[PDB]
């Protein structure tokens, strides 16, 4: 059967037992950068097992209001083990993520959730001609919501969930890598991204590499159950990471 | 130093052209858009292991 | 030196042309190039992607996102239509904004077959069965299942296999057709009927909801660039 | 070697008659992220057609090989405004809105640049038009990050040494010329999801990248006794192109040059209902 | 391979001496509808004749590969009303008779367009004439069928980005370019017997295939103190033509640009009786 | 550059010209010919077929 | 890529011409009006059995 | 022989590992006036690295092939004074600021120029303004040392026979041409530190290698009834260039055309204290 | 004659264009070439010198030439900073004026390593040790020995070796660097911090001095040639 | 007598060009800036005796 997956990276491993294939990038597999593509000139550090290895983020609550949530990367796991650590303490890092979502229901719920990696997922603030500080999209591992009225404090980003905060049609997300999480016949869904930018490195802190979203298209639903509510575990393990130009700690 | 090469036209109806460059630079060519390859496979087919159209997607 | 004589058409400007010019920054070094993943080389591989049909426009839709679902319900009327929706990818309100509308709004020529995605977002323990027909151009769109199923269709069944395709042939009197679509170059419709019904157990929600994706074949094609009409500035920005 | 010598056409169908098998091409699952492969001689009996279409129009190059307004500008001859008598513009694209979503459609970009500058003059109305003026002269420069920048039409500046400049006189052909690819990085960006500084404050945006430099337009030597109008349009022409991460084109109307701010807009148009066809 | 190296004569008369046998092929029989190929030889004696004659200048080739106008029109630079600033045309080859009968004598056509613009100007009457203009500018564009339309001389539409366009400039040459065989069909149709509905209903006529686009003409920043009228005439040049079922030259004048209305004429004029020669 | 000189009848339009002129619609694609019955090459052809003359002109 | 022709002439009065192509477009060459070729087969003797000139039309 | 056929990189960093023993590359003594040569990788551990970076903007060719004014002058071609119709202008490149600056930086100079003018008119205000006049014409007179000087504008000298002279219309390209190495000297010299008289006395520096002769302009024969006043630029433009012995930039401010001096300047700007990074 | 069309740019004035013209002076015969020493082929020869940058910049010097020297005492607080500058060779104004920072303000891009090699120019029989830091870009530079000591640093021993040279690595995001430095191309910092201390034997000064010295390494670059904003006029000379 | 050479261009992307002298006079020809060559020797080690980077500078 080809319904069953297991992943091994670093001391951690996945097993799931009713998974769809699994979506790689845009058909490139990670890999380390290259001698005639580098620009630094010192020795890359190279931590292997030590930073490329599952980290679960924090779990929410799928209820029948919910509209989506999103996270940014790197900064979701900038203060997580030792990743968050040669972070901190490197000017340069690059590496390519393996993204998993959990979510498993009985035979008798219904729901679709959209699975999307969104590179340089720029957003707009509530009120056009306002700017918004490094709070209102990303604090941390913790989840953003979308919102399905239009935002109207001018403090936050746009949340309208119909233009997923990017002025696009959010049925046209499609495009980017993607995958779906259909409760009839799937439980999770598997994601490989490899690092994509305009230079070979760059700051982890200064700059958000893609976005994860997730969007639920089909409301979920049930009737008479005990469950009230589908909790979503979201997984990510960085992979060929290597970092350059070591430093003082920032902050 | 002057190339020749077929220019477009139809199915069944001397479709040949000649150019030369007069600058040192490349960047004052012309457009070369005579170039017709594509693959959509990377948007298209982006899992890791190839399915079948036949066979069922799953099992 | 040289006798010459200029022609029609010297010191004119044409936006479409193709001629050498001077540099400005002589023996400028660029950078050296880097294969990023996912170059594009073709506005047609973009065309080839799916992407989700907005089929509920009721004109009542209080919520966006549910211009999305289709809705479905047991002890459905027999032989009752699910949607219906006129066959204009570059015209028609449901195809215009898609992830291929958008590209064909760009051209004015189009041609090939079309890819119509149905996916089941029920229950695992729901079933039933449907029926998905193309009618060519006429007079008169189908409007029971006896009429519908006289042109081409599938018989749907949902299972294991959450989802089924619907291939569109290209069946026309001229090699290509119109962006903006008229009488002499219309397509023809689709439509979606009950076959036998949706059927649940005890303990199920008692409604059910589709989704329809749209792509293009691979013989697809498009011809003449038109700057598209979706958007537009009254000053400058 | 005093000549070197330097046909893709859409796929054909192929006759297809009854089947009754147990192979369901019909069928497939989508929550794998795969795009059916299906084709029209899968699901139906078809003949054997052989299409002659090619995909030539539908290139990048072609696509994006089209020259476009990206900014307009006034500037008169003689006024009383110092200011009102050249222009200095920050290079970008953003500015007009067809160019803008056309390039917004990928993510990076790799191209040559080619310029094109068309330069009108109009004699401003007034109490007392007759006059006789030779014809006009204007000076077109370029000042990269970082150089001098003229204050006025009779500055030391307008001497240039080392910035490209182009003379051009009224009743010729418009200037041209051609733009190497002029980025630090190995394409330009776009988008930009990140901040100019490195504790997440400052600038955000696509604003952050952009250090192409200022161009600057003036009368050379021209005054006439009384006002006369002058505008000048830059047309870019990308050639040799190359593109990226393809992104859906935009839905909602733009409402600033170095933002992407937006207001939420409806996903299309609506219809009396879902069984509406007419 | 630097070179590649790349005379039809009308039939010449035989000598014919007396004759006399049993056949005869001064008759036949027009009931076949077979047209006698008889020739001056078969019914008289004849000398041999040696004929240089040549049927170049007959080849449709020829006869349809001149340039001739199709369209007239005039806009103001300045003036209160906004339509009359610019032209709107909608393409069609059936607005000059003459160019129209020539094209008519065929039903089906097939070539390449060359198209040549002829821009003039001149100052309109008024009670003070006195004033300075330099050389005014002029743009065309073309707007494929569905693509936005201008409203005004000053919108936006006219910052073209697909469509193609020209810059003209007066004082030069005429404008001049190709284009390609752009019709969804195999040919060109000059007419047809045929309804736009599948019912037998609405347009009637070869109006129905007409969606070649428009074409839209202005000043690109002209506006002067006092008005100033420019007309434009356009010129089609069919090159590498072919054609099909030829039918009768039309006898009645037009009368409507876009049907085959007419009144009913003489077959030809009258003379005093059928021996009158002189 | 190369040294040249215009000769008179530069920047005229002739109406019976045969000079290239760029194209509008850079790379198009044109649809496939057809061999439709009835192709006429050359006017003579029309000029010899037969047709009813109007002899009897009384003008009554 | 120079195609040489000989160019129209008299009976009995370098009679030869040089062609060269600048652009990329069949539909930007110049008219091809050295064509000769004709048949007026098709509309004077449209019939299905071939007649004889010289032998009776009919019988 | 029909033809004839006629990628230099900055150096790689090479892999380099921990290391410990005797050598030392980071010391070394600057009293030896030797710059040292050591690379990173001999003060840490580095990677492989191919670089494609090229100086081929950095050349000589490169940094002077640039056309750069040097002088300015403005002419009537009617007026009361005789030396206002016309210009005098003896040759020297210590007029203009920038390429008298970018020249000072090599002590001498060996290479062949390019001379561009550009010209422009303009109608001088008055009371009275309506009048005709067809295109003007100028005249570009050059005479080496030695040679007659035109005392007016309508003087015999203006009959150049072995004068080189250039005579242009408005309205056309701006008029070019070529001129040799023409220094009685193997190289052009920027700065002479002696004096003319060989008891060291007379004119001290630069001014005394200065030979190069006067560049004279007119008006044809322009003579409007209302004046008229053109400006002249003239551009220098290096080629096939060669340089020698390097010199400091210069720090203070230009102050004479002729002479080398200067006001005392601060060595650069200061801040709070050494410590200082903010 | 040949027919023609002009196309866009004709009879137009680039100032960098590259075109033969006709020679004022025909068969004019030019003096004999003479090899002068000291031929100079590339900027970046020039650019490769050494030179003293001013580090002194303490905004109360009464004499420019204390600018060049940077002061040393006995009996130092241990761990002391000896002096901080930003790296910026083209835009800070320690590096502004210098032989290096003249030929890069003359372009807008550059790359390449560098080097700072410093002296001491105190008593034979003086001694010390320094430490000597680069700091790569960050949100904070450091303010103690024991944060400047976590980049790349080396150690310098006084002895009969009068010189030591710093090496700084070209570590960068970007293949170039814009001259007109910014946030987003900040390069980094430099500090020195003192190892052990100076120490004297009796009869000697208590206070030395240190000049630095800076040049490119043989991977340098530049590119765009601009216009330099050091120098200006306002009337004709 | 027509010069045929490259052109600049990139690291991994006819890249000829043809020149021709029209002029009798050497002074009227295009800019040599294809020239590459430098050795900053003459200023960075005026120096008598060669010394080597590894060894010390001084005894
Ligand atoms: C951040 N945006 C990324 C896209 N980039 C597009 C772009 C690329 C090149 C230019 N060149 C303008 C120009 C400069 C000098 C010259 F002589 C001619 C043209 C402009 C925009 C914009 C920034
Ligand atoms: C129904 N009629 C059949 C004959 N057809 C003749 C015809 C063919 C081509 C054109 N092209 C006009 C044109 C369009 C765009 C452009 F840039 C230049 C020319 C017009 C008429 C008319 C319709
Ligand atoms: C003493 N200075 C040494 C440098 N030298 C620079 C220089 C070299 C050549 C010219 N040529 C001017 C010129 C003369 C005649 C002509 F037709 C065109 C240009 C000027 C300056 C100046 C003296
Ligand atoms: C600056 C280049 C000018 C070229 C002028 C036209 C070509 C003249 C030479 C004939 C073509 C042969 C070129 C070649 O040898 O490849
Ligand atoms: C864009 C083409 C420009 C052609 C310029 C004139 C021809 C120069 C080359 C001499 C002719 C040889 C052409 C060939 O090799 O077929
Ligand atoms: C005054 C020179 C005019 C040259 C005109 C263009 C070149 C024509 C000849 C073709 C190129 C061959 C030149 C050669 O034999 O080297």
């Amino acid at each position: 059967s080809d319904r069953v997956r297991s992943i091994t990276l670093g001391n951690s491993t996945i097993t799931t037992q009713e998974c769809a294939n699994v979506v790689v990038g845009y058909g490139r597999w990670p890999t380390y950068l290259r001698d005639d593509e580098a620009t630094a000139e010192d020795q890359p550090t190279q931590p292997d097992v030590a930073t490329c290895r599952f980290y679960t983020l924090d779990s929410i609550k799928w209820e029948k209001g919910s509209v989506g949530w999103w996270w940014k990367f790197p900064e979701a796991l900038s203060d997580m083990g030792l990743f968050g650590q040669n972070m901190q303490y490197h000017y340069l890092g690059r590496a390519g993520y393996t993204i998993h979502v959990q979510c498993n229901a009985s035979k008798f719920h219904q729901g679709c959730l959209l699975v999307v990696c969104v590179p340089e997922a720029e957003m707009g603030g509530a009120v056009v001609g306002q700017a918004f500080s490094a709070t209102a999209m990303a604090n941390g591992d913790k989840a953003y919501e979308f919102t399905s009225a239009t935002q109207s404090d001018q403090t936050k980003v746009q949340t309208a969930i119909h233009n997923a905060g990017m002025g696009v049609g959010v049925g046209n997300l499609t495009i980017y890598p993607h995958q779906w999480i259909n409760l009839r016949t799937n439980n999770s869904a598997t994601i490989v991204m490899p690092y994509i930018n305009s230079v070979p490195m760059d700051n982890m802190f200064r700059h958000y590499n893609f976005t994860l979203m997730v969007i639920p298209f089909v409301k979920l639903d049930y009737a008479d159950t005990a469950s009230t509510y589908v909790p979503i575990t979201v997984t990510v393990a960085p992979m060929c990471a290597e970092y350059n130009g070591l430093r003082l700690a920032q902050a | 130093g002057a190339q020749v090469s077929t220019q477009k036209t139809g199915a069944h109806e001397i479709i040949h052209y000649t150019n030369i460059n007069y600058y040192k630079d490349a960047a004052s060519n012309s457009a070369n858009r005579q170039d017709f390859t594509q693959d959509p496979s990377k948007f298209t087919e982006p899992v890791k292991d190839v399915m079948i159209k036949s066979l069922p997607a799953l099992n | 030196g040289l006798p010459t004589m200029n022609t029609p058409g010297s010191t004119q400007f044409l936006t479409s042309d193709d001629f050498q010019s001077p540099c400005a920054l002589p023996q400028f070094d660029v950078t050296p190039s880097m294969n990023i993943p996912g170059e594009v080389k073709n506005l047609m591989e973009i065309a080839e992607v799916d992407s989700v049909v907005p089929v509920n426009n009721v004109q009542d839709t209080t919520d966006q996102m549910e211009m999305f679902r289709i809705p479905v319900t047991i002890n459905a009327p027999l032989q009752q239509q699910v949607f219906g929706l006129r066959l204009q990818p570059g015209l028609d309100s449901v195809f215009k904004h898609t992830l291929l509308g958008e590209i064909l709004n760009y051209y004015a020529h189009w041609s090939g077959s079309m890819k119509l995605t149905f996916v089941f977002c029920g229950s695992a323990m729901a079933t039933g069965k449907f029926l998905i027909a193309y009618s060519p151009p006429g007079a008169n769109p189908p409007k029971t299942r006896k009429d519908a199923m006289l042109g081409t269709h599938i018989i749907w069944d949902i299972g294991l296999q959450s989802s089924c395709v619907l291939c569109v042939p290209w069946i026309s009197q001229t090699h290509y057709r119109l962006v903006q679509q008229d009488e002499y170059t219309s397509a023809g419709y689709v439509t979606c009927w009950y076959q036998t019904g949706m059927i649940v157990p005890p303990g199920t929600p008692n409604s059910s909801s589709i989704m329809c994706f749209a792509s293009a074949c691979n013989d697809f094609s498009v011809r003449m660039l038109r700057d598209t009409p979706f958007i537009s500035q009254d000053n400058k920005l | 070697g005093d000549v070197e010598e330097a046909v893709v056409h859409v796929a054909d169908t192929m006759r297809s008659g009854p089947s009754n098998s147990a192979s369901v091409p019909a069928l497939t699952a989508v929550e794998t992220g795969h795009t059916s492969q299906v084709t029209p001689s899968d699901t139906m009996q078809t003949r054997h057609v052989k299409n002659y279409h090619s995909r030539s129009e539908s290139t990048v190059e072609n696509f994006l090989g089209r020259s476009a307004c990206v900014y307009m500008e006034e500037y008169k001859t003689t006024d009383n405004d110092v200011n009102k008598k050249f222009v200095a513009w920050p290079i970008n694209t953003k500015q007009m809105v067809q160019m803008r979503r056309k390039l917004e459609m990928f993510t990076y970009l790799r191209f040559d640049m080619e310029v094109t500058f068309v330069i009108t003059s109009r004699q401003d109305p007034g109490t007392t038009l007759a006059q006789d003026m030779p014809v006009l002269t204007h000076q077109i420069m370029y000042v990269p990050p970082g150089g001098p920048i003229p204050a006025k039409v009779d500055d030391y500046a307008w001497q240039t040494s080392t910035n490209p400049s182009i003379f051009w006189t009224e009743g010729n052909a418009p200037a041209r010329m051609s733009i190497p690819f002029i980025s630090i990085g190995n394409a330009y960006s776009n988008f930009y999801d990140g901040w100019s500084n490195f504790d997440q404050r400052g600038s955000y945006g696509y604003n952050t990248l952009n250090n192409l430099g200022h161009i600057y337009v003036r009368h050379v030597s021209g005054s006439s006794p009384h006002p006369i109008t002058s505008t000048i349009r830059v047309y870019f022409k990308p050639k040799h192109t190359r593109a990226w991460v393809p992104r859906p084109p935009r839905l909602c109307q733009y409402k600033k040059a170095f933002s992407v701010d937006f207001t939420p807009t409806p996903i299309t148009d609506t219809r009396k209902d879902i069984n509406t066809v007419t």
